[PDB]
RNA sequence: GACAAUGGUAGGAGAGCGUUCUAAGGGCGUUGAAGCAUGAUCGUAAGGACAUGUGGAGCGCUUAGAAGUGAGAAUGCCGGU
RNA sequence: UAACUUGGGAGUCAGAACAUGGGUGAUAAGGUCCGUGUUCGAAAGGGAAACAGCCCAGACCACCAGCUAAGGUCCCAAAAU
RNA sequence: GACGACAUUAGACGAAUCAUCUGGAAAGAUGAAUCAAAGAAGGUAAUAAUCCUGUAGUCGAAAAUGUUGUCUCUCUUGAGUGGAUCCUGAGUACGACGGAGCACGUGAAAUUCCGUCGGAAUCUGGGAGGACCAUCUCCUAAGGCUAAAUACUCUCUAGUGACCGAUAGUGAACCAGUACCGUGAGGGAAAGGUGAAAAGCACCCCGGAAGGGGAGUGAAAUAGAACCUGAAACCGUGUGCUUACAAGUAGUCAGAGCCCGUUAAUGGGUGAUGGCGUGCCUUUUGUAGAAUGAACCGGCGAGUUACGAUUUGAUGCAAGGUUAAGCAGUAAAUGUGGAGCCGUAGCGAAAGCGAGUCUGAAUAGGGCGUUUAGUAUUUGGUCGUAGACCCGAAACCAGGUGAUC
């Protein structure tokens, strides 16, 4: 067989060699910090790309 | 291509156990108790060549003081006049001597002895 | 570069070689890869051996669990017992490989350049018939294992394939493995403009 | 090579490690002791027990459309395009001119869309044009 | 020629020995193969030659390739004692 | 003379004693829980009668050479009655 | 329904060598010779192209079968225009309700099927084009048949193997699904080899016989039927050395005495006596361990393979690289085959823009991208999917066998 995508792969997209992501709190209880409500930026885990491959590669 | 693994097994074996001649009982003719019994001794020997230094240093001491009391000149004093003296040997040569020749033994107490 | 045309063991009108083909300096690696993607592709798989699954044989506990002061076993057949299953046994395979387009050129290529490194004749043969005569041919020394490259089809020469020591292609297909062996080759003049050019 | 002679590279072959042999190999156990080096031999994909790998879903994908060519080519002088895909692209979905070094040399064009700078540039040499 | 290092389980890296078979080359064999047995021999090791006896027909060696490739222990299977 | 980054590969998540600052406990535990350091674990050898951890000290191999460490010098057991 | 060709089921022909030595016997060594459309293979007293069977090639079927062919043989009208009037598959299609299936879990869920119930139209018609309406485009259910391409091999013919060669391989090489076990379903064994030829021990002797010593067959009977080779455990017979005041993980180191002479070298066998010294693996904070396993020895027996990703090394090309299936081809590397794949430009959720984009009022500020080396094949390392280092459970489920206890 070839090997199956992890389809958990609309929660992180590629660039150059690495992912993308949306930060992750959000959408319930928007009382709180203004500050802390502006976190529409990267994310990424360095050294779990070692991790988090092998499984979703035909993305990267 | 299967591999009948014989035709070499027998072979190592005795490559053992023809190290095991003149042990006791079943120790000399079956595989196992030989192989374990060959390793104590190549481990004893490792050390067993340590002990005959430390050995014949003992013994050859030994001899030499009992040379050198009977002019009542105790081990100890004898070195310190040999190495006061600018002259040293090894032992086992103050053994030989002292065995096989007195008299010269004699010259060297003297030679040391009026050095202290 | 050029070499000397002959007829039967006389000389005749030389004729050009590219230095592309016979002049292509040869690759050693390239050719061992060559030849042992010639020699695997003929090996083929057939060999088989029975696991604890196909063979016929039991699921039954020869004698139950515990109480016994014996071990604990599942069946009379597993790799332990006499008549098992041979586990992590060998089973068929393709044993074939690919190269690319070009490494394959490269090779014969050069391989035939090992030959010219040293010596590779010519001749040009009409010759129709059928029989052990073309071995009293070999007055031109033709040392004994050869190739004897003719055009496509002949039904002539290739009957004759009889002698103890030696192979006949059409150039369509020359393997660098019917090469290798031999030492001495020939060819004919008519064709081998026609493996120059083709490569 | 007379097939009694062979002698291949330097790092194409190697030991292949067979364990489950010796004691001196390096191997006998290979792996723990006790501990997981059972025959499943998984943490199960990847999964610690727990939910890090959970991040919110920021997506939708439809279809979509150009290639590339850069107006970096020195190739031809004057041979309108559309028959090629030789010294450009192999394959196209839908074909697009863009930047990338000048072409000093000119050349006319035959494209679907068009860039800005390119435009700039092909008008300044022979020609601009968009089908 | 100097200088320095060289205990070591888990474990990581490297160089290596031998078996079965294949391809090629070159060789041995009733004027006794293989295996087996004996031996006071060579190599740093895994191992390999040699002499002799028995044995009564196939085997080695160099280069490389593929492996069902090595067994002291499973309250292990079988067989014999 | 090591330090950092990247990439490939693992192992480990049950630790113990000695000294030491402390909690708990009874200014009990070869106790338990933390910090600190060592050794054992993965390291033999000499001393501690005998001994995993205490003390001196880190084995590449061989020698019938030597000097020292801890600890010892009447016999056992080499060395100053 | 008649009538020819081809293949199949028995077969035949089928080129070529002599001698010397060894030998029990040559097919070997030694020499000189031969055929080849046949040097594939096996047997022949030891290894054979030229001794036999045989092969290359060629020939051959009374009868039967099978497939193919040509006359019989049957059976047949084929188009065009015009479209006044009629016909174009009814309790169907569709809807709802519950369900299934379509990669699609009721989801916005089309399209298709099942059951209950309701219930259309008639070419100016009807269905689809992923809820649904419109325009456009395409097609015409509700009746039926259909070769090949494909999947498999109980079996036969001819062949093959970097497949096994008697604890392997079919469980089964031999009188095996047997003996045997069980009421029964059912489960399931061990066991090959004389020599070239049976020439398989006439005859004498002891002995009740068996068995043996002799004599003979044979090169060899320590090849004599439980018969090639015949190891280790285990058991003995004799013998060089040694042993009866002695505390022994059994050895090692030192070493006298007694004896012997080698793959001829710092020799070998024994060893009075002394020093030193608590087995092996596993598991463990640590084990002489009174924690576990092994009675001995022989054999067997555990990280494998495909597909794919990734990196490492090599190798060929290079801003290019590469083929897949299939066709021809010795089951073959070897040629074809440019659909496809990677890369060459990225960012943005997306429209999109494009060496700049996105965010954003911003041209600010910042995240990402810039500044070319990639890619096809492959050895090795690792991972994933498939039982996936090996052995090991109670248990679960479908189907069936037993109330002779
Ligand atoms: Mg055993
Ligand atoms: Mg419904
Ligand atoms: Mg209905
Ligand atoms: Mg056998
Ligand atoms: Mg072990
Ligand atoms: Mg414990
Ligand atoms: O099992
Ligand atoms: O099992």
């Amino acid at each position: 067989p070839k090997m199956k995508t992890h389809r958990g792969a609309a929660k992180r997209v590629k660039r150059t060699a690495s992912g993308q992501l949306k930060r992750s709190r959000a959408f319930t209880s928007h009382l709180f910090a203004n500050k802390s409500t502006k976190q529409k930026r990267q994310l990424r885990k360095a050294r779990l790309v070692s991790k988090s491959d092998m499984k979703r590669v035909k993305q990267l | 291509p299967r591999v009948k693994g014989g035709t070499v097994t027998r072979a190592r074996r005795k490559k053992t156990i023809k190290l095991a001649k003149g042990y006791f009982g079943s120790k000399h003719t079956l595989y196992k108790v030989a192989k374990q019994q060959v390793m104590k001794s190549g481990q004893y020997a490792f050390r067993d060549r340590r002990q005959r230094k430390r050995d014949f240093r003992k013994l050859w001491i030994t001899r030499i003081n009992a040379a050198a009391r009977q002019h009542e000149m105790s081990y100890s004093r004898l070195m310190n006049g040999l190495k006061k003296a600018g002259i040293d040997i090894n032992r086992k040569m103050l053994s030989e001597i002292a065995i096989s020749d007195e008299k010269a033994f004699a010259q060297l107490v003297t030679k040391a002895k009026d050095a202290l | 570069n050029y070499d000397v045309l002959k007829l039967d063991g006389t000389k005749s009108g030389s004729i050009e070689l590219s230095d592309a083909v016979f002049g292509i300096e040869p690759n050693n690696s390239v050719l061992f890869e060559a030849i042992n993607l010639q020699r695997a592709s003929l090996r083929q798989g057939t060999h088989a051996v029975k696991n604890r699954s196909a063979v016929s044989g039991g699921g039954r506990k020869p004698w139950k669990q515990k109480g016994t002061g014996r071990a604990r076993q599942g069946t009379i057949r597993a790799p332990q017992w006499r008549g098992g299953g041979i586990v992590f046994g060998p089973t068929p395979r393709s044993y074939a490989y690919k190269m690319p387009k070009k490494m394959r050129r490269l090779a014969l290529r050069s391989a035939l350049s090992f030959k010219a490194q040293e010596n590779g004749l010519t001749v040009v043969d009409a010759f129709n018939f059928e029989a052990p005569k073309t071995k009293e041919f070999k007055n031109v020394l033709s040392t004994l294992e050869q190739p004897k490259k003719v055009l496509v089809v002949t039904e002539n020469e290739d009957v004759n394939v009889e002698l103890s020591a030696r192979n006949i292609p059409g150039v369509q297909v020359t393997t660098a493995q019917g090469l290798n062996v031999l030492d001495i080759t020939n060819a004919d003049s008519l064709v081998i403009t026609e493996a120059a050019a083709k490569k | 090579m007379k097939l009694h002679e062979l002698k291949p590279a330097e790092g194409s072959r190697k030991e292949r490690n067979r364990v489950g042999r010796g004691v001196a190999t390096g191997n006998g156990k290979t792996s723990g002791r006790g501990h997981k080096g059972q025959k499943a031999r998984s943490g199960g994909g990847v999964r610690p027990g727990f939910e890090g790998g959970q991040l919110p879903l920021f997506r939708r994908l439809p279809k979509r459309g150009f290639t590339n060519i850069n107006r970096k080519e020195y190739a031809i002088v004057n041979l309108d395009q559309l028959n090629k895909f030789e010294d450009g692209t192999e394959v196209t979905p839908a074909l697009l001119v863009e930047s990338g070094v000048v072409k000093n040399e000119k050349s006319g064009i035959k494209i679907l869309g068009n860039g800005s700078l390119d435009k700039k540039l092909t008008v300044k040499a022979h020609k601009f044009s968009a089908s």
